[PDB]
């Protein structure tokens, strides 16, 4: 487990362009990893801490490059 | 665009302002970039020497 | 029986800080309160006798 | 007729989620029925008073439980 | 060509009604034409000057009544 | 329905002449119609308000010219 805290980012999907979306993604982050690296701003989200991970997408103490690719994936634009 | 919840606790723990620290890095950052600009025009606008 | 207990708590200052579209967050408005002011109306009814 | 007035609510639909809508509805309400119970807030409307019903959907002096169901249904989320 | 300047207006497409769009329109305009008559306000655009026309739909020095109809065309409702 | 109140006029018929009558008429009137036009005087009547029309013949919010013909027809002389 993370053993500390879970910062839980839930992005809310939206229509960016014609027949295109930025898919909203429920994701959880181990708190020490989150405070170190998070790119989220202007991303149409809302965040809350929780003792246990509150979303089915869970990132533990050690991922880094696995998570660094997931947060910038919150901006992925799909049709 | 700093936060109102920040200056409450930051100024409580660190005693810093948290405004003049942002106003200090914006007013500086435009004065650095304006200054990096001309020195980036001189090297942009300069003929090739030794030619 | 204690299974389902009754609590009240506050707002994590991670949430409270950005509330109603700060730092790019969305869908989280503040709560609000109004007041209403409606009225009632009464009417006098007569009454009478004779001898 | 209501014989008092009509508050005409014109709601403008939006895209709530991926390929979804919160349906906009043009509706008229008897002004005493509107003042008593009206749920409109944040519904992206525009309201105006009128002497005669300005939209096809009309709620007269007595509907209540029919209208009270309709004004909350301005938020109906459809696929 | 206009030989002077071009004001490039890129209007972003929004969902005006259910399945009804305001078409996103890339357009360039000769600067003395755009200065004379330009209807753009609240059109959800972003504008930049240029030396050459930066978009494929170009309205040169002489169109006028074709551009006068084309900038108010930026509000067209497409089914 | 008038939705407000009904002023109920019950006229008692009488013998006006030799083998003649002014016949009695039980009628209800929407109160905002009753205040506007009521011709009743010397008609040998009695009046009470009520929330629901207490008599069979009912004149709602809008008759007017159909009621105005009726109230002064309380003086119709019959044989």
């Amino acid at each position: 487990a993370s053993a500390r805290g879970y910062v839980n980012i839930k992005t809310f999907e939206q229509k960016l362009d014609g027949n295109k979306k930025i898919e909203g993604k429920e994701v959880s982050v181990a708190f020490p990893l989150y405070s170190d690296v998070h790119k989220i701003s202007g991303a149409h989200y809302q965040t809350f801490p929780s003792e246990k991970a509150a979303y089915s997408t869970v990132y533990e103490e050690n991922q880094r490059t696995e998570w660094i690719a997931a947060n910038e994936d919150l901006w992925k634009v799909t049709g | 665009a700093y936060s109102i919840e920040l200056t409450q606790d930051l100024r409580a723990v660190h005693g810093m302002d948290a405004d003049a620290e942002l106003s200090g890095i914006l007013a500086t950052e435009i004065m650095l970039e304006i200054n990096r600009e001309v020195v980036d025009w001189i090297n942009y606008s300069a003929q090739v020497g030794k030619s | 029986a204690g299974a389902l207990v009754e609590i009240a708590e506050g707002m994590a200052t991670s949430i409270a800080e950005l509330q109603e579209g700060f730092n790019g967050s969305t869908d989280n408005p503040w709560n609000e309160m109004g007041f209403r002011i409606d009225k009632q109306v009464i009417e006098a009814k007569s009454r009478q006798l004779k001898a």
